[PDB]
RNA sequence: UUCCGUUAACGAACGAGACCUCAGCCUGCUAACUAGCUAUGCGGAGCCAUCCCUCCGCAGCUAGCUUCUUAGAGGGACUAUGGCCGUUUAGGCCACGGAAGUUUGAGGCAAUAACAGGUCUGUCAUGCCCUUAGAUGUUCUGGGCCGCACGCGCGCUACACUGAUGUAUUCAACGAGUAUAUAGCCUUGGCCGACAGGCCCGGGUAAUCUUGGGAAAUUUCAUCGUGAUGGGGAUAGAUCAUUGCAAUUGUUGGUCUUCAACGAGGAAUGCCUAGUAAGCGCGAGUCAUCAGCUCGCGUUGACUACGUCCCUGCCCUUUGUACACACCG
């Protein structure tokens, strides 16, 4: 897709792949109409459902930090925290920190969990498929609340608890608060089935 | 060993569930554009979304 | 005969971007662009100019008085304030058509900075200290 | 011979005060006078806040009163007399004119 | 010994504008002294 | 001028001229005063002084007619009182009224007809002088 | 990581980050940042804090300042 | 219970809607030196410097000045146009356009019938009863309403590094100023003072002076470094100043010192759907002094949902009743 714009103005939206194609429709990334200077835009979104499907991913992915009220609204900060976090990324692995991102959002978003529904008239928990755009918010949710855990009464800063986050779940390995959380989910799904 | 099969959601069906959390739709499987059965998803799903699915023989029943 | 006088609007940050046929200023009440001060939030102010051009702007300067609102919503006006500031210099100076390709950048990019946000801040009502949050409430 | 004499409107009535306001201007403008107006002034708005009960129970509900108040002037390039001889039209009932010699 | 112009109330008084109505005798006329309840 | 240069590089760079620009005289309360009632400590800075100075000798450049009465505002910040809720505090006069007296001996700003302080003529020059010789 | 506590201990200012250790907390990543080396390394702060000015004046490596004393580091080159 | 329609009913009355108020658009109108750009005259500075280029201050018959502000008029949206749905009716979902398509947003008003709801302590509103000079009348002094084993409710401050402190940097809005006595309510500017607070010249009955209210969070740059730490600020000791006729059971604001509980809170449970929740501060009421309160204001600004009747309740229909102070029967 066309447009030599990038965020912050260092990294390129180009030659980034989102493979798994269920959830290519809700990573607004790959599109030339996504490409934003800044995860900042006080955009309308929420307006409608399903509106937020078109914020850029690098946004959502901010707004999730700014919780637990002594940081509600702090955006200003909160994208600050990106900025150091994508330096770190590019600094440990030198690949394209946007990559990286949507990559660590593919990597860790349950596929299943179990609801309580009742067939025959009676009520339990039993298993049921996701809906892509769960999925990410789901994805989002758990790297932002691993990250957001262990830089508490931690000398590591928060752009860096967040940034080897990122890299370890889109690696996928087991060591993620995203990644442990994602398959205790499944594998609960997966009993009650 | 089950394969994660890819499946498109053709049509919405309504919302079941005690508490209504639960979309039925359904689903169109990629491999053999042809299987059309019942399925159950969470969150917010219209047509044209693509439902990971881990097994396949699991299938909802009529308001179920 | 060059002078435009075009505003650009946030919740209450208010831009009005003088403008005379120049070389290359844009200052904010005579502050360089390249200035301003949320350093993070620098991008949005210098967003139209990456979108048009600094060639765009070769024969035109820029003088952006702002007044009101906060510091995020300042960045978002003069967003407007200079593209807006733009199409009014190019619809009355250089040709109609030649500004249809202008705004089609400005608006295939964001649709927000050629019109405002409607949004404002809800009265408070009584009951709670909120525009919809309420007073805890207590059975026994 | 020709003086800086500034007459001041306030009233409680949108409607009722231009009445008067316009009557001044199209009065001295029948006499080409050097007529400066209106300058409209920010609306003042009076305002009271009580709790609606006389015994302090049930769900404590508030009615804000207010009042709004319209501030109107007029310059007028004439004498102690022209000013006075325009001046003298049916005032509309409330309208309080308090014409004064500026400097 | 502030009280209510109206009844001689010292409570709940409305020294705001310089009304000294207390806030019962105030709302029993407040229509008549002009302050409209537009919202 | 002052204008084209950062607001706060620039002041490191004025607030290292009034040191070496000869010199003036120096409190001997200096060195204990926390600038405020709502401070928990003074200025960390050894030299801090010339730095309220500095930041301080651009307010005249950069308005007309500040009193102390003001001055304290421009320095002021918000106050934690522990248990009860936070508020605005306004910081102290004494250090802003001499950082005043010091560059009125020196030539920067002068006391303001109307009411305030007011730049000088030539100490114009200097602020924007110094603010030529910044990156 | 009592790296404040441990900024005298005369191990430090004889060798220890002096390329004592330091060559390799960078390269872990190959560059790992100030404070992946402040915690990848069990000890914290401010005995790095001076250092990491300390190996940049020594010329080995170049450093960042921002808001939240973000700080990094690189290994060669 | 708004309509299409149905029809032993026909035709009407209330409620709903309409209405009313602030907000969202108006480079179109009336304007406006108590609002203010724009140009030009000069004045200060920088600088290829002499002029020009830039930032600045002061006045005017400068404006074919009103973009920005105020406040009047009116304009604008009506589901209007398009598509699919539907008795193709009433209406539904969407889409270009548009400031705006949940009645655009939020409020004001708001039916019949009731409750032994609250208010005789708001009212010289008020029946009956009590007392009426040794008073349950009034007035003055002092004390109490604040007392402390304990249980409860609304809250403030936190348990820290997405931080504390100390620099530097700088962006609002709503309101407010009773002859206030010899300056006096809001108080600018000068000087004294470490803070607190004084002395002085004054401005304003106010788009004119305070104040264009230079608000905080925030944004920078350092210092701290996982430690009940420099988090936190209860408790208490010493002293100073202001309000008032009076400060004691510390009115409050300072300075030094003292450095507690609290390591995210069990069973339970509240509010909340976009400038919203949450964070941040400001103004007003009370007010001589005291705001951890209430009523408003603006600033930064999301996660989630676009559903259901499962819990708690509400409306209409059908049905059962041995209930009618009505299932708390
Ligand atoms: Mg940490
Ligand atoms: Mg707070
Ligand atoms: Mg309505
Ligand atoms: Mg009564
Ligand atoms: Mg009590
Ligand atoms: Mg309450
Ligand atoms: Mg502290
Ligand atoms: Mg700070
Ligand atoms: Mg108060
Ligand atoms: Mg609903
Ligand atoms: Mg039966
Ligand atoms: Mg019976
Ligand atoms: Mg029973
Ligand atoms: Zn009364």
């Amino acid at each position: 897709p066309g447009g030599d714009v990038k965020l912050f103005n260092r990294w390129t939206f180009e030659d980034v792949q989102v493979s798994d194609i269920s959830l290519n429709d809700y990573l607004a990334v790959t599109s030339m109409k996504h490409y934003t200077f800044l995860p900042h835009s006080a955009g309308r979104y929420s307006a409608k459902r399903f509106r937020k499907a078109q914020c850029p991913i690098i946004e959502r992915l901010t707004n999730s930090l700014m919780m637990h009220g002594r940081n509600n609204g702090k955006k200003i900060m909160a994208v600050r925290i990106i900025k150091h976090t994508m330096e770190i990324i590019h600094l440990l692995t030198d690949a394209n920190p946007i990559q990286i991102i949507v990559d660590a959002i593919i990597n860790s978003g349950p596929r299943e969990d179990a609801t309580r529904i009742g067939s025959a008239g009676v009520v339990r928990r039993q298993a049921v498929d996701i809906s892509p755009l769960r999925r990410v918010n789901q994805a989002i949710y758990l790297l932002t609340t691993g990250a957001r855990e262990s830089a508490f009464r931690n000398v590591k800063t928060i752009a860096e608890c967040l940034a080897d986050e990122l890299i370890n779940a889109a690696k996928g390995s087991s060591n993620s608060y995203a990644i442990k959380k994602k398959d205790e989910i499944e594998r609960v799904a997966k009993a009650n089935r | 060993d089950t394969q994660v099969k890819l499946a498109v959601v053709v049509k919405v069906m309504g919302r079941t569930g005690s508490r209504g959390q639960v979309t039925q739709v359904r689903v169109k499987f990629l491999d053999d554009q042809n299987r059309l059965i019942m399925r159950n998803v969470k969150g917010p799903v219209r047509e044209g979304d693509i439902l990971t699915l881990l097994e396949s023989e699991r299938e909802a029943r009529r308001l179920r | 005969p060059g002078t435009v006088q075009c505003f650009g609007r946030k919740k209450t940050a208010v831009a009005v971007a003088y403008c005379k046929p120049g070389r290359g200023l844009i200052k904010v009440n005579g502050a360089p662009i390249e200035l301003i001060r949320p350093e993070m939030l620098r991008l949005k102010a210098f967003e139209p100019i990456l979108l048009a051009g600094r060639s765009r702007f070769k024969d035109i300067d820029m003088r952006i008085r702002v007044r009101g609102g906060g510091k995020t919503s300042q960045i978002y006006s003069i967003r407007q304030a200079i593209a807006k500031s733009l199409v009014a210099y190019y619809q009355k100076y250089v040709d109609e058509a030649a500004k249809k390709e202008v705004k089609e950048i400005f608006a295939r990019y964001d649709r927000t900075l050629l019109v405002a946000d409607p949004r404002r801040c809800e009265p408070k009502k009584f009951g709670g200290r909120g525009a919809r949050a309420r007073f805890q409430k207590s059975y026994r | 011979v020709q003086h800086r004499i500034r007459i001041t409107l306030s009233s409680k009535s949108v409607k009722n005060l231009e009445k008067v306001c316009s009557d001044l201007v199209k009065g001295a403008k029948e006499k080409q006078l050097k007529v400066k107006g209106p300058v409209r002034m920010p609306t003042k708005v009076l305002n009271i806040t009580t709790r609606k009960s006389p015994c302090g129970e049930g769900t404590n509900t508030w009615d804000r009163f207010e009042m709004r108040v319209h501030k109107r002037v007029i310059d007028l390039v004439s004498s102690p007399d022209v000013v006075k001889q325009i001046t003298s039209i049916t005032i509309e009932p409330g309208v309080e004119v308090e014409v004064t010699i500026s400097d | 010994s502030r009280v209510c112009r109206v009844c001689g109330n010292s409570h709940g008084l409305i020294r705001k504008y310089g009304l000294m109505c207390c806030r019962q005798c105030f709302r029993s006329n407040a229509k008549d002294i002009g302050f409209i309840k537009y919202r | 001028t002052v204008k084209d240069v950062n607001p706060h590089e620039f002041v490191k760079a004025y607030s290292a001229h009034l040191k070496r620009s000869g010199k003036m005289e120096l409190p001997e309360w200096v060195d204990i005063v926390k600038t405020a009632r709502f401070k928990e400590l003074p200025p960390s800075d050894a030299d801090w002084y010339y730095i309220r100075a500095a930041s301080m000798a651009r307010k005249i450049y950069l308005r007309q007619g500040i009193g102390i009465g003001g001055f304290q505002k421009i320095y002021g910040g918000r106050q934690r009182n522990g248990s009860r809720p936070p508020h605005f505090c306004k910081s102290s006069g004494a250090v802003s009224r001499n950082i005043l007296q010091e560059l009125q001996k020196m030539g920067i700003i002068d006391v303001d007809p109307k009411g305030g302080r007011l730049i000088t003529s030539q100490g114009r020059r200097d602020l924007d002088q110094v603010a030529g010789t910044v990156p | 990581g009592k790296q404040k506590e441990k900024v005298n201990n005369a191990v430090l200012f004889d060798q220890a980050t002096y390329d004592k250790l330091l060559t390799e907390v960078p390269k872990y990543k190959q560059i790992t940042p100030s404070v992946l080396s402040e915690r990848l390394r069990i000890n914290g702060s401010l005995a790095r804090r001076a250092i990491k000015d300390l190996m940049e004046r020594g010329l080995i490596r170049m450093v960042s300042i921002h808001s939240s004393q973000q700080i990094f580091t690189r290994a060669t080159n």
